[PDB]
């Protein structure tokens, strides 16, 4: 699953988080078994408008 | 007192009881002798620690 995200929000990607993107836009199982990769994309998902 | 060998049967197994009842107002380590006041003032991932 690949998606972009606010920098404030990565932490709200976990088993058992809750907040605003948790709850209504990405839920992940309490029992979750695998790995999240993030990393920072300032250069190509930013324009100066 | 001449019934004292009747009446101890009684009186422990009535201790017994009253302890294994008196048990459940333990916290164990817990925050709260009560589930029902964990299950709704904190998220899953410590409140089934």
């Amino acid at each position: 699953d690949s998606f972009v995200i606010r920098g404030d929000e990565v932490r709200q990607i976990a088993p058992g988080q809750t907040g605003k993107i948790a709850d209504y836009n990405y839920k992940l199982p309490d029992d979750f078994t695998g790995c999240v990769i993030a990393w920072n994309s300032n250069n190509l998902d930013s324009k100066v408008g | 007192s001449a019934l004292g060998k009747l009446q101890d049967v009684v009186n422990q197994n009535a201790q017994a009881l009253n302890t294994l009842v008196k048990q459940l107002s333990s916290n164990f380590g817990a925050i709260s002798s009560v589930l029902n006041d964990i299950l709704s003032r904190l998220d899953p991932p410590e409140a089934e620690v």
